[PDB]
Parts: C-alpha cells; sequence; structure tokens
C-alpha cells in the first residue's frame, strides 16, 4: 500500500476505544446496586448497562 | 478620457483566501442546513408525556430533539 | 537652523521670515481684505523705515525687538493652508500613496489587463538599472574626501544619463491617487 | 400584538441584512450605497407604523 | 481518556514514517482529527462529574482546556513550517515529535484525579517546551530565558511535591474525589501557614505572579511561534487549573492568608499594563499584557466565589486564544520584516488590507469588547471583586482604560501611519497565514454565541 | 403550551373603539393586510408541517429521581452515602435556583404588565419574591465556591444555634 | 470638483496676477523676467508676490523654496511640481 | 583581521517569484495545493461547522433546562398545599442534634 501510514491514527483510536468499554467491565461492582437507580430487571435483560 | 493608473497592492490572493473560505465553509454548511431543515419538518420534535407504569425508558428518550437523541 | 542647502540662517533671511510670519498673522487678525490692506501697508512702512541700516549690531537689536513684539501679537489660532502642516486637511491622502514596487508582486492575471502600462513600467525598470552604476561613479569622482560637507546633490553632467539618485524622487507618488 | 413585535424585529433584521450582503460578497457590488440607502428609507416605514400604533 | 492518548502517542509513528514531503500534511490531517475527536467531552452533568477510570477523569473545568489544546495542535504545526521549511528533516520531525510529546503530557495532565500524578505530568511538561525554547529559538539570550523558566519553575515547584507527599502520609489518600469528600478545616498555624505556601507559590509562579514574572518577558520573546503559542495558551491556564484543584484543601486559612498576594496583583496588573504603554518590543508587549491578565485571573482565583471561578474559566480560554492569535500576527509581521522592534513596520494597512483587519479583531476581543468572551470573564471577575470590597471597582477601571490605551496603540504603530519607505519586501499575505487566523479568531466568536460551555464546573 | 397556575396572568380587559372622528386610522388597514398577506400563508404552512409531524410521532419523558438519605445520616468518611447525599444536594440547589428564578420573572412580567400602577398592584409578587430570597439566601449563601452538603449542614446548625441562644436571652 | 490644471493655464495665472502689480509695468514683464535685475524689484517685493502667489494657488510655498524662486517661469516650474500636472 | 571560516547569511527567499499561485505551505505546487485543500477541508468543514451543529444540539447541557422543568412541578405543587413557596433550612432541625451549652 503507496498509503497505509493513513490508518495508524484513526484504528489507535478505535482500539484505544475499545479499551475503555473494557475498563467498564472492571468498574460494574454497583451496576443495578446503587441506591438512586436500584431498579428490578426487565425480562430479557441480564444487565443495565454494559 | 484622460484616466489615470491607481497604484495599489495586489489583492487577488485575498480574494482568493476569502472564496476559498467561503466555499469550504458552504460546502458543508449547505448539507447540514438541509439536513436540519428535513428533521425538523418531517420527524419532528418530541411530544412530553408521562412515564408509563411498570416501563422504564431509555436514557436518550429522556431529550426532546432528535439529533439530541442521537 | 536645520536646512539641506545651508547650515545655518543669514540675518536677512530671518528678517524676510518674520516679514513673512508678521503678515500672515495680520492677515488672520484683519479677516476683511480691505483693513488687512491698510495694516498690510502699514508694516511695510514699518519694515522699509529701517531698512537702509548698516550697523549689524543695531539690526539685530532691532530683529530681537521685532520677534518679542511679534510673539506678544500673535493670533492664539492663526490661519493654516488646508494642506500645509497643522492644516484640515494635512497628510489625509497618505493612505492612498502606495509606493510603485507592490507592482511587481502583482499577480500575472491581474497584469494581464495593463499590458502597456507594464511594458512602459519594464522599460523603466531597465533605465533605473542602465543608469545606476554611471550614477554612483559620478558620486564617487565628484565629492571630495572626508564626505560630503552639504546634503545638495549633483546633477548629470555628461550626455545620455542620468542625475544621480533619481528614482525615488521621479516615481514618487502623486499628491491625489 | 402580532403585527407590532413582527415590525419592529423586521426592522431590526431588514437593518442587519445588508451587513452580511456585503460581507458575502465576491464581485464588485452595483452600487451597493444605493442598496443601503433603500433599506434604511424602507426600515424608517416599517419602523414608523409601531409608532403610529403607539400614538394611537 | 485513553480514547484520546493512545492515538496522540500514535501520531509518532506516524510523523517518524512519512515522507520527506508529506509530514506536515499527515500531521495537521490526524491532528485536526484528533480536535474534531475531542468534542466528546462535553457529557457533563448538573451533579455529577465524568468519571472514567481509577486514573482520569474530566469535569466541566477540564473539558474546555483539553479541547483548546487538542484544537491549538494543528496551529502550532500550520505556524511553524515556514521557518523550519530549509531545516534538515531529522530535526524537523524531532521538532514535531516535541510538539506531540507536550500536547500527551498536557491532556494527561488535565484529566489525573490523583494529584502526584498531576504534578509528575505538570513537570514532565517542562522538557519538550525548554527544548523547543533552547533549540529552536533565534537569538542569543534563549539559554538564559530557559535557564530562567526552568529554574524559576522547579525552585517553585519542588514544596508542592513535598507537601503533596505529606497530604498523602496525613489525609492518606491524594485522590480528588476521596479529597473531596475527606476535606477538613486547616486550622491557624505556622505550619499551616507554611503548607499553604508551599501549596500556592508553585503555582504563583507559573500563573505568573507580579514579582515572580521575570520568566515570562524572556521565555515569550526568544522561543520560535509554536512555543509561544504553548507558552501563552496552555501552562499559564495549566497552572490556573491547579491553583483551583488544590485551593479545595486550603480552607479557611486562605480568607486571611490569600491577602498580600491580592495586593500583588491588583496592582502588579496596573504596572505591568503601563508597561505596555512603553515597551518597543511587539513580543514584550504581548508577554506583559498576558501578565496582567493573568493576574486578574489570580484575584477571581483568591477571593473564591462562584462568580469568580466562572469568569476566571470564561477569562483563561478567552485569553489563551486572543494571545495565541496576537503572537501569531506578531510572528508573520516578523518574518516579513525580519525584525521585532514595532516601530520599524508600520502603515500596513495601506499594503495589506485583510492582515489589519484581523489585527483589528484580534485586538478588539483584546481589550474585552462586548459580548465576546473576554467580556464576559472580566466583567464577572469585576462582580465578584465588587462583591469582595468597594474600593477594588477603581483598581479595575483604571486597568479598563490602560489596557485599551496599549492595544489600539499596537493597533496604530503598527497598521496606521505613513509607511516605512525604504522597506520593500512586504510581500501579500499568504492563504497560509490568513487560514491560521481565521482559525485562531472564529472558534472564539462562535463561542460567543454558547458561552455556557466554557463557564466552569459550578455553572 | 405552558402552565397557567406556575406563571400566572390576569384575564385582560380590552375596551372597545369608539371613534369620534370621520377619518378612517391606518392601523386597522394594515392590521387586515397582515392576517391577509403574512398569518394565511405562515398559518397554512404550519399546518402542513404540524400534518407531517402527526404522521409520525414519538414521546420524552421527565426524568424523575427518587430520595435517598441526606447528609445528616451519613456516617462520616464514609464516600459511599456521602456521595449520594451530595448528589441529591446538587440537584436540589438547581432546582431552587430556578424556582427563585421563576419568581424573578414573575416579578418582571407584573411590573411590565401593570405598567404605571406596579408600585400599588405587584404587592403580593413582591411579597413573594422576598420571601424567597430571605429563604434563599438564609439556605445557600456565603458558602464559597467549594459549597457542599457539609459546609450547607454547618451554616444551619450555626443558625439554629445562634436563634436558639437568642431565645434563652429573651426567655 | 477640482478641475484639473494646465502648464499654459498656470502660466496665464501667474502672469495675470502679475500684471496686476503697480510696482509692475505690464508692458515690459515675460516669463523670464527677473525681480530684482531684469525689474529693479526688492526682496520684500518678491516675499509679497509669493504670497500673492500662495493666495492664488490656494497652497502655501514653504520658505526655504520662496526665498529661490526669481522669475515667473521658476514659480510656473514649482508649481508645476508641486501639483504634478500634465500627466 | 582574519576571521573563520563561515557561509555568508543566505538572501531571504521569495514564494511568489518561482510560484506565483503559491498558497504558503510549501515549495512543491502539488504539495502546496493538497496542504492547502486539506487545512481547509478538515479545519472549516469538518471541525468548526460539525461541531457547531455538535455543541448547538448538546443533549441537555449540565441537566440545566430540566431543573427548570422541575421548577415547574414544585412551585405547582407548593402553590396547590398552601404550603410556604420556600423553607429557611436545607435539612429538617428535628433530625439535628445540636450540642448542648
Amino acid at each position: 500500500r503507496d498509503h497505509w501510514i493513513h490508518v495508524l491514527v484513526p484504528v489507535g483510536f478505535v482500539f484505544g476505544y475499545y479499551l475503555d468499554r473494557k475498563n467498564d467491565e472492571k468498574l460494574a461492582a454497583f451496576r443495578n446496586k446503587s441506591l438512586l437507580y436500584k431498579r428490578e430487571l426487565k425480562p430479557q435483560e441480564e444487565v443495565t448497562w454494559k | 478620457g484622460k484616466r489615470l493608473f491607481i497604484i495599489k497592492p495586489s489583492g487577488f490572493y485575498d480574494k482568493r483566501f476569502l472564496k476559498l473560505l467561503r466555499f469550504y465553509i458552504l460546502l458543508t454548511g449547505i448539507p447540514v442546513v438541509i439536513g436540519i431543515t428535513l428533521i425538523n419538518v418531517f420527524i419532528g420534535e418530541a411530544e412530553l408525556a408521562e412515564i408509563p407504569e411498570g416501563y422504564v425508558p431509555e436514557h436518550w428518550e429522556y431529550f426532546k430533539h432528535p439529533i439530541s437523541r442521537w | 537652523a536645520f536646512l539641506p542647502s545651508a547650515a545655518y540662517l543669514t540675518h536677512q533671511q530671518k528678517v524676510l521670515q518674520l516679514y513673512k510670519r508678521a503678515l500672515r498673522h495680520l492677515e488672520s487678525r484683519c479677516v476683511h481684505r480691505d483693513k488687512y490692506r491698510y495694516f498690510a501697508c502699514l508694516l511695510r512702512a514699518r519694515f522699509d523705515e529701517h531698512k537702509n541700516e548698516k550697523d549689524m549690531v543695531k539690526a539685530t537689536q532691532l530683529l530681537r525687538e521685532a520677534e518679542k513684539e511679534f510673539w506678544h501679537g500673535q493670533h492664539p489660532q492663526p490661519y493654516i493652508f488646508p494642506e500645509s502642516p497643522g492644516g484640515t486637511s494635512y497628510e489625509r491622502y497618505e493612505c492612498y500613496k502606495v509606493p510603485e514596487w507592490c507592482l511587481d508582486d502583482w499577480h500575472p492575471s491581474e497584469k494581464a489587463m495593463y499590458p502597456d502600462y507594464f511594458a512602459k513600467r519594464e522599460q523603466w525598470k531597465k533605465l533605473r538599472r542602465e543608469s545606476w552604476e554611471r550614477e554612483v561613479k559620478q558620486l564617487q569622482e565628484e565629492t571630495p574626501v572626508g564626505g560630503p560637507r552639504t546634503e545638495a546633490l549633483p546633477p548629470a553632467r555628461k550626455q545620455g544619463d542620468l542625475p544621480p539618485l533619481w528614482w525615488h524622487i521621479v516615481t514618487r507618488p502623486r499628491e491625489r491617487p | 400584538m402580532n403585527l407590532f413585535s413582527s415590525l419592529t424585529l423586521v426592522t431590526l433584521i431588514l437593518l442587519t441584512m445588508p451587513i452580511a450582503a456585503i460581507n458575502f460578497n465576491t464581485h464588485k457590488f452595483t452600487n451597493y450605497p444605493l442598496y443601503v440607502k433603500t433599506t434604511i428609507s424602507c426600515a424608517f416605514i416599517t419602523s414608523m407604523i409601531p409608532t403610529m400604533m403607539f400614538i394611537h | 481518556m485513553l480514547k484520546y492518548i493512545i492515538p496522540t502517542m500514535m501520531l509518532m509513528p506516524l510523523t517518524w514514517l512519512s515522507k520527506n514531503s508529506m509530514i506536515w500534511i499527515n500531521t495537521t490531517l490526524h491532528s485536526l482529527l484528533i480536535s474534531l475527536t475531542s468534542l466528546l467531552l462535553l457529557n457533563q452533568f448538573g451533579d455529577n462529574s465524568l468519571n472514567f477510570s481509577l486514573t482520569f477523569f474530566s469535569d466541566s473545568l477540564s473539558t474546555p482546556l483539553l479541547i483548546l489544546t487538542m484544537w491549538l495542535l494543528p496551529l502550532m504545526l500550520m505556524a511553524s513550517q515556514h521557518h523550519l521549511s530549509k531545516e534538515n528533516l531529522a530535526r524537523k520531525k524531532l521538532f514535531i515529535s516535541m510538539l506531540i510529546l507536550l500536547q500527551l503530557f498536557l491532556i494527561m495532565t488535565f484529566t489525573a484525579t490523583e494529584l502526584i500524578f498531576f504534578y509528575i505530568m505538570f513537570e514532565a511538561t517542562l522538557v519538550p517546551t525548554l527544548i523547543i525554547i533552547t533549540r529552536w529559538g533565534n537569538q542569543t539570550e534563549r539559554l538564559n530565558a530557559g535557564l530562567y523558566f526552568l529554574f524559576y519553575t522547579l525552585a517553585g515547584s519542588l514544596p508542592l511535591l513535598v507537601a503533596l507527599i505529606y497530604i498523602q502520609n496525613t489525609m492518606g489518600s491524594l485522590n480528588f474525589l476521596i479529597l473531596q469528600y475527606w476535606v477538613q478545616p486547616m486550622p491557624n498555624s505556622w505550619s499551616n501557614t507554611f503548607m499553604w505556601l508551599a501549596c500556592m507559590m508553585a503555582f504563583m509562579v507559573k500563573m505568573p505572579l507580579y514579582g515572580l514574572h521575570l520568566w515570562l518577558p524572556k521565555a515569550h520573546v526568544e522561543a520560535p511561534i509554536a512555543g509561544s503559542m504553548v507558552l501563552a495558551a496552555i501552562l499559564l491556564k495549566l497552572g490556573g487549573y491547579g491553583m483551583m484543584r488544590i485551593t479545595l484543601l486550603l480552607n479557611p486559612i486562605t480568607d486571611f492568608m490569600a491577602y498580600p498576594f491580592i495586593m500583588l496583583s491588583l496592582w502588579g496588573m496596573i504596572m505591568t499594563s503601563s508597561i505596555c504603554l512603553r515597551q518597543t518590543d511587539l513580543k514584550s508587549l504581548i508577554a506583559y499584557s498576558s501578565v496582567s491578565h493573568m493576574a486578574l485571573v489570580i484575584v477571581a482565583i483568591l477571593i473564591q466565589t462562584p462568580w469568580s471561578y466562572m469568569g476566571a474559566t470564561a477569562l483563561m480560554i478567552a485569553h489563551g486564544l486572543t494571545s495565541s492569535m496576537l503572537f501569531c500576527l506578531a510572528n508573520s509581521n516578523y518574518e516579513r520584516v525580519h525584525s521585532r522592534t514595532m516601530i520599524l513596520a508600520r502603515g500596513l494597512q495601506t499594503l495589506l488590507p485583510l492582515m489589519a483587519a484581523w489585527w483589528l479583531l484580534a485586538s478588539l476581543t483584546n481589550l474585552a469588547l462586548p459580548p465576546s468572551i473576554n467580556l464576559i470573564g472580566e466583567l464577572f471577575v469585576v462582580m465578584s471583586t465588587f462583591s469582595w470590597s468597594n474600593i477594588t471597582i477603581i483598581l479595575m477601571g483604571l486597568n479598563m482604560v490602560i489596557t485599551a490605551l496599549y492595544s489600539l496603540y499596537m493597533l496604530i504603530t503598527t497598521q496606521r501611519g505613513k509607511h516605512t519607505h525604504h522597506i520593500n519586501n512586504i510581500l501579500p499575505s499568504f492563504t497560509r497565514e490568513n487560514a491560521l487566523m481565521s482559525l485562531h479568531m472564529l472558534p472564539l466568536l462562535l463561542l460567543s454565541l454558547n458561552p455556557k460551555i466554557i463557564l466552569g464546573p459550578l455553572y | 403550551s405552558w402552565d397557567k397556575d406556575v406563571y400566572p396572568e390576569p384575564p385582560r380587559r380590552t375596551p372597545a373603539p369608539s371613534p369620534q372622528t370621520s377619518l378612517p386610522n391606518p392601523i386597522t388597514y394594515l392590521t387586515k393586510a397582515f392576517d391577509l398577506l403574512v398569518d394565511r400563508p405562515v398559518t397554512l404552512v404550519r399546518e402542513f408541517i404540524e400534518r407531517q409531524h402527526a404522521k409520525n410521532k414519538y414521546y420524552y419523558y421527565h426524568r424523575e429521581f427518587r430520595r435517598v438519605p441526606d447528609i445528616t445520616e451519613c456516617h462520616e468518611k464514609d464516600v459511599l452515602c456521602m456521595f449520594e447525599a451530595e448528589m441529591q444536594w446538587k440537584r436540589d440547589y438547581k432546582v431552587d435556583q430556578e424556582i427563585v428564578n421563576i419568581i424573578q420573572e414573575r416579578l418582571k412580567a407584573c411590573q411590565q404588565r401593570e405598567g404605571e400602577s406596579h408600585r400599588q398592584n405587584c404587592a403580593k409578587e413582591l411579597q413573594q419574591f422576598t420571601q424567597v430570597v430571605k429563604a434563599y439566601q438564609d439556605r445557600y449563601h456565603d458558602l464559597g465556591a467549594h459549597y457542599s452538603a457539609r459546609k450547607c449542614l454547618a451554616k444551619q446548625k450555626q443558625r439554629m444555634l445562634a436563634e436558639r441562644k437568642a431565645t434563652k436571652e429573651a426567655a | 470638483d477640482a478641475p484639473p490644471l494646465t502648464l499654459e493655464g498656470i502660466k496665464d495665472r501667474v502672469l495675470y496676477v502679475l500684471k496686476l502689480y503697480d510696482k509692475i509695468d505690464p508692458e515690459k514683464l515675460s516669463v523670464n523676467s527677473h525681480f530684482m535685475k531684469d525689474l529693479g524689484l526688492d526682496s520684500l517685493d518678491q516675499v509679497e508676490i509669493i504670497m500673492a502667489m500662495e493666495d492664488e494657488f490656494g497652497f502655501e510655498i514653504p520658505d526655504i523654496d520662496a526665498e529661490k524662486l526669481m522669475c515667473p517661469q521658476e514659480i510656473v516650474d514649482y508649481i508645476a511640481d508641486k501639483k504634478d500636472v500634465y500627466e | 583581521t582574519l576571521r573563520w571560516q563561515e557561509d555568508p547569511e543566505p538572501e531571504d527567499e521569495n514564494l511568489y517569484e518561482k510560484n506565483p499561485d503559491s498558497h504558503g505551505y510549501d515549495k512543491d505546487p502539488a504539495v502546496d495545493v493538497w496542504n492547502m485543500r486539506v487545512v481547509f477541508f478538515f479545519g472549516f468543514s469538518i471541525v468548526l461547522v460539525l461541531g457547531s451543529t455538535f455543541v448547538a444540539y448538546l443533549p441537555d447541557y449540565r441537566m440545566q433546562e430540566w431543573a427548570r422543568r422541575e421548577a415547574e412541578r414544585l412551585v405547582k405543587y407548593r402553590e396547590a398545599h398552601g404550603l410556604p413557596l420556600m423553607e429557611s433550612n436545607c435539612f429538617d432541625p428535628s433530625k439535628i442534634q445540636l450540642p448542648e451549652d
């Protein structure tokens, strides 16, 4: 490819964006446990947020 | 008759910059304005209503304009 | 006391300048023309009374006393011509006096609108660059050693050449461009 | 009530229109001072109407 | 916050593997892409801040600074590509890498929830800035300027490190949210007095405070254009941000301990402003104007009222934009005439009309013309200081004269009058310079339409 | 539209036009031209837009917050409960700011509507404004830029201590 | 406004105001007539002549150039230089 | 006096001589035009216009207007039951234990 270098910055965003999502999986200790948003789970809803 | 030569600095480059700036602003300004007008005319804004019993809404359903919800 | 031609001002020059400014101030005080004529002829008689004075120190004392008289008798706001310094429209059009070298920075697209003018400009620049070395070689051989003693410039001596340092006094912008 | 506010803000918007007209210019304007003078005279009429309404 | 750090650190392979003719295009394109990406930090809530992880967070104070930094990097890339056109390729890539490293350090300094991480990268911002100033500065005095800047900063900020470690040992944590919920009042003692001084003096130097400002009219002058942008538009605001963060823990000693420093700014912003009336140097004039504006910011922070805090945020953003634009205009004039003195080149409106229009608009935004955000910040600080005391309005009002008294003065001698006869290399304005001016100014006037996004976290 | 109980307005009383001259006033002719040339196309365009909006309907809701225990029943240096208490306090603070804004808007509307008899006909609005300003000042003033629920609780405790002491002096 | 000037026009003007002087015979002077040499005038009369020039053409001649103009053609040349005539 | 070997200072280059259509970005004309196009496209038509559209349509920034709606509820409650429009105490004074003195 003559100009493959122009994928260096965008995909480095996307993978980096994905990393932030993984951090949410490490911070779900109080998911559907906060006193303000404690709510019974809807049918066919395993989690309130991902 | 008897017209003289009015000596002035070259205004070609500044006029070229202004033309380029207006063109590059308008090139995406016209599509976004058309998009906002089409959103507001056809799809339109939401209508405020009370929360139905046993139904919880999404977070993006708490806002009025379609672009804000999006 | 600050002149490009002479180092100093002679006594007659001081008397003439005093007569000029005194007549101008009297014209300012005496707006109507006939009254101005009366007092201008009176001032002319007063200047002509001591015309044939041979004692230099007496003439100098009379000059100093006349300066004191004039400074006591000024108009607080005298008449200034509109284009003279201090006037209403002095240096008004200096925003319009664009120097000609900006024409060298013109685009070829706008240079095509004036073909004959730019041909004449090219031949003028050719004449300047043809005569510049002749002008400077005249300048080195004319002035004495130790630098010029006066700001006056020599003219074009020989035939077929131009006076030295002429470009910025010929191509100067017009008063009303 | 509806004629009043509409005509007053029309006077204001009509006054601010030629600024955008000259700022969005490309060519040499065909006697822009005449355009500005006509705009201001029309705005004078448009502001004369609610002054008459206030007088009434 | 990983979605902005990773592309910024991937900009270095982008600028190190590019061709010898397309480094500027690629770097400007991708930094503009990152500036567009930066708008996703506006998800702010009226009660809670935006917390990403244990390491990074961003409330409504850091967000305008982050957007300004990642918008400012492409502007430096476009500005600093003319005096480096003849430079060697490797040194060009090293300069771009220094700019990229400086942006990375800044945008992770503004988001650190823990205070010692903030200190570490607040001092990591020293190295690329100093390298740029002492390497690509022009004249002899860049070395002395770099020494002055580095030593003022470090000698002011080592006791800040000592105090922060003492806070970590005493309170038990340095996280800003924990400190927000575990803050204890500081009683009256000499130990607490020197605690306040150690916490404050680093930001006092970096603000700069009057009497500690001697490193500004050197480092803002000998540095190149991109160095001038970062020196006037982020780092001073970085000191202000640190001051806003660390004034939380120093209550209620501040209610008297801020008493001298306010005076040191309240008189100080007079004197430096008067210096701009009698400055023979354009860059020095802009630097002393920056001193005066940041002294006004210092007073606003020290009186600690809500209106003063929103005024300080708006003032910091607006002053960063205006100072960067003014430095760009002065650098364009210096490139054209090859001297920095203000009186050499006169009457440039006859030759450069559109750049004269940009000069007029920048000067108008400098003297706080309404409804610009400069006037909004200045006004809010004025209201808060009038609530603080009455006679302060005099110290405001006189300043409101003197500011204009230099700004229009800066407008006259550089643009009005009869032009210099012997200077005949005044080329017409490039598209690059005009694009740089428009990209500096149009966000400011657009921010005048919706200012509520820069009015601080307590808006 | 808006709700008239929150934003009160008196029923208007418009006099009938009873002219005493024969010259026709231009106001009536210009008004008739206004509903001819302006109101009809504007209303037609709005009718078309309203039909297009009635073709595609969807709703949005006002977010409701349940009550979390406040800072008075929160253990000290227990961030898990104090965080929720402080969030509730800040939400309440913003709501009270908008309430005071509503009362200020009421006062300005009363003054403009009454015109030249505003200092007699707007006594109730001024009294409501004074009451809400007094309560806001006693609730939220002099906290600083670093305001929190603990500072508000300390200010309220000091105010109740001063009130109890002043009662004890005059008892 | 501001009608154009010409060399023969300004020459006619300076001669026309010169024959209205009671110290000068109109049947003797020409365009190369010196004042104190060919006409027997005085230096003060030259000063009055220069002030008449200023009041005629509406612009003031500076003194350091007023002390040098000695013939009507010299005044014509100075006015032509100062007004940029015959473009 | 003899002095060291040193290149003289080069003359100042003009970009308009070899390229009268130069935009001032680079000496290469194609690189010049492409740099100008990249700057004008990604600066004005990508960040500025779309950023203004994004900021103009922010979804209820800082909950601000929401509080207004909540006020339009609360007063509607507190003007209907005869309650005071605003209490002078933030918390309930019953559940506060003052120190004895």
